[PDB]
RNA sequence: AUU
RNA sequence: AUU
């Protein structure tokens, strides 16, 4: 049945572990798998992808406000942002960013080094795909990575709505620790495999509805050895049939409530309906982002 | 040199890129590649320009920014609403021609009543 | 694209080996795939089986006549026949059979032991499912098998339209010598493993057109000895990718000419129509079959 | 004891073998079950009852001689006309009643001017 | 990581 | 072998 599955979520018996940091030693590592015909990796990818987000509590309000960094590629297109635009609501804001020029079919596309891109508003759901080329280059020891994961560290503390959702690309040596320690300020957390790209290290972390305060204490460091000890010791077979039945794959559009944040009005009532996907707490103006330099 | 780098620049360069492609395209040039074809149902509307992908079992459903050629090449759209079409939507492609989506968007046209392809859908006249 | 495929060939290079008969001792053996919801094994498994059937050059005249042996089932019902059903051309005879009573969707169905199917009419496609129960308990050595098999033989040899074509059923302890000899009385052979029961020592002798005559030179008991080698050195993953589109189903009436044997007629040309599918040789009139006793 | 021996046993028994059946469903009794399901296009006419497989995207195609009361217990038909409308066929249920395809058979009668199920297809009427 |  |  998992082969079945959009992915797998990395199970809660190897997130309470104290493991050691291991080198990733995947049984079927760079193991390329076929997909339907003319349909390229990261569709895929982010198919399955928000195939696994339709079963989590997201919240979904009207006028959605979702940012995606990392969306241009070596092609000159954005994959990823067709399929969340599929994906979203219509209506819903969809924005778009990375370093090199691009081709995007969201609202507003973004050119420049992450850290250039300023707004005042918080966003509902921040999708980041982001890996810098040199984290190829063979290194001595493989140690929390800065970067761009210092900008998102910022941006979900910063710009992330309470009962937002995240998720960001990780790999083995594309990890940050102080993401992992963030993970436990949402509700619910967890690290993803899709299940067309489980010959590779990569996951998403995923982060639902964000509370703004540690729910749970997390030692990054350990946390990411957690996950390269479950990747190491749990093999996952390249597999595409979620792909096979588009038809339960549009995010379904609940109206969530939107409200503004009050001085210290965070009761237990408010709690609740953040966790379960039943509340957006930010203020709802038009929107203003920018990448100008 | 990188997928589509000639061919996107030759188009850049003229005045009217439209009939740059279409020249190169008759010349034997190979296609404007990388369009980005999406998972769906193939049990849509079949309509010609869509909010989410519409394709009946006979097309294939594309981001719209990624076929068209003012999006690739980063000119500026001649379109006389001025704005583009295709830029976030989806665009439905018959099956036989999926192999150039930006040469079908290029060539063709939608018929502003039922919204079908014009000479791929449209009955209206007949 | 082994996954994509309806299964697996053996290859030439196997065939041509000179092995002794070991255990088959399969990576996955008795691993269970997941098949589209509410598809029985057997309906997997003839979709496949017809699927790679598809890319033979099977002769398909007017009024085919197909018969298929080990039809039932325990459930009652005989989901490869209508498997078969769906396959092959409107109009074409399809008569199945077993053991034991069924429901079927075939035009005749004759009830009984095998060696009781009694008919003066000549085949232009044989299907064999059949398998003893008494194969799964425990023997000393992997011996050819006699029973059905023997049956089996004498239909091929007696009621087998030259141009015809056979796909019979074996395992590790089910087969038969003779019937690999067989094989080599077709134009062309192998053994065919279906992706959705690569888990299984099962396997299709497919022979495509037949010949009436000695082809090529096989030796029986060293060939299973050939196909058990390529089994245990060549595991294969369950998949049933292949049947997520039956829009190319449908075996392809081409209408193969057919003709009534004359003394001494078989000249080279004949050979050469008989072995591209373009021929079947045998009488076409009303069929009487039964396995009244 | 094999799965459907006790209601196939016990509606065989009975001189009318399908009100026995609605019977055994009235009183809460499981559905027959192992009714031949194919795999398909789901693209197809959706009639009732076909040569091949014809189901559209809200039905399923079942082998028609498994979803008949009369042929799964191995008793005489009482069509009026001499033999089994669904034995060598394929039968299209609607995805909603799937769980009960000899049941839908039974309840059910195909509209003999366009062959789609009265109730679930057919629309002459309106 | 952009199979 | 009738997962
Ligand atoms: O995309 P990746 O899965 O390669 O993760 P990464 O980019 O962070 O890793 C960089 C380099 O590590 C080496 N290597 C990584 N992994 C995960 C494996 C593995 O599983 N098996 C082997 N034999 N090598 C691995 C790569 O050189 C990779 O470029
Ligand atoms: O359907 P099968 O694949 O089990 O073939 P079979 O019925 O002819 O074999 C009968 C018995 O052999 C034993 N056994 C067979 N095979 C193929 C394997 C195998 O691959 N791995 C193991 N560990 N045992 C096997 C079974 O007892 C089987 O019933
Ligand atoms: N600091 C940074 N700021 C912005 N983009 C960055 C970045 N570091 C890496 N990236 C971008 O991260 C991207 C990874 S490739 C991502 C592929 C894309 N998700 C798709 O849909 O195909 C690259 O395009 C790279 O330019
Ligand atoms: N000598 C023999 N004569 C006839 N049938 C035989 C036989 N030996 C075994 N069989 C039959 O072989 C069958 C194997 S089960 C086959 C399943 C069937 N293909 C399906 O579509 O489900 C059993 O039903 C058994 O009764
Ligand atoms: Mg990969
Ligand atoms: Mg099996
Ligand atoms: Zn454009
Ligand atoms: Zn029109
Ligand atoms: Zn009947
Ligand atoms: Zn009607």
């Amino acid at each position: 049945s998992q082969a079945w599955q959009p992915g797998v979520a990395m199970p809660n018996l190897y997130k309470m572990q104290r493991m050691l940091l291991e080198k990733c030693d995947l049984q079927n590592y760079g193991d390329s798998a076929t997909l339907p015909k003319g349909i390229m990796m990261n569709v895929a990818k982010y198919t399955q992808l928000c195939q696994y987000l339709n079963t989590l509590t997201l919240a979904v309000p009207y006028n959605m406000r979702v940012i995606h960094f990392g969306a241009g590629s070596d092609k000159g297109v954005a994959p990823g942002t067709a399929v969340l635009r599929q994906w979203l609501p219509t209506g819903t804001l969809l924005v778009d960013s990375d370093l090199n020029d691009f081709v995007s079919d969201a609202d507003s596309t973004l050119i420049g080094d992450c850290a250039t891109v300023h707004t005042a508003n918080k966003w509902d759901l921040i999708i980041s795909d982001m890996y810098d080329p040199k984290t190829k280059n063979v290194t001595k020891e493989n140690d929390s990575k800065e970067g761009f994961f210092t900008y998102i560290c910022g941006f979900i503390q910063q710009k992330l709505a309470l009962g937002g959702s995240v998720a960001i690309k990780i790999t083995e040596h594309s990890w940050n620790a102080d993401l992992y320690k963030l993970m436990g300020h949402f509700a619910w957390w967890t690290a993803f495999v899709t299940n067309v790209n489980a010959s590779s290290s990569e996951a998403f972390l995923i982060g639902c509805n964000y509370l703004g305060k540690p729910r749970e204490q997390i030692d990054g460091y350990v946390m990411h050895a957690n996950y390269i000890f479950w990747r190491n010791t749990n093999p996952i077979q390249l597999s595409s049939y979620s792909l096979f039945d588009m038809s339960k794959f549009p995010l379904k559009l609940r109206g969530t409530a939107v409200m503004s944040l009050k001085e210290g009005q965070i009761n237990d009532m408010i709690l609740s309906l953040l966790s379960k996907g039943r509340l957006i707490i930010r203020e709802n103006n038009r929107v203003v982002i920018s990448s100008d330099v | 040199v990188p997928a589509n780098s000639t061919v996107l620049s030759f188009c850049a360069f003229a005045v009217d890129a439209a009939k740059a492609y279409k020249d190169y395209l008759a010349s034997g040039g190979q296609p404007i590649t990388n369009c980005v074809k999406m998972l769906c149902t193939h049990t849509g509307t079949g309509q010609a320009i869509t909010v989410t992908p519409e394709a009946n079992m006979d097309q294939e459903s594309f981001g719209g920014a990624s076929c068209c050629l003012y999006c690739r090449c980063h000119i500026d759209h001649p379109n006389p609403k001025g704005f583009c079409d295709l830029k976030g939507k989806y665009v439905q492609i018959p099956t036989t021609c999926a192999n150039d989506p930006v040469g079908f968007t290029l060539k063709n046209t939608v018929c502003t009543v039922c919204g079908m392809w014009k000479g791929y859908g449209c009955s209206c006249d007949q």
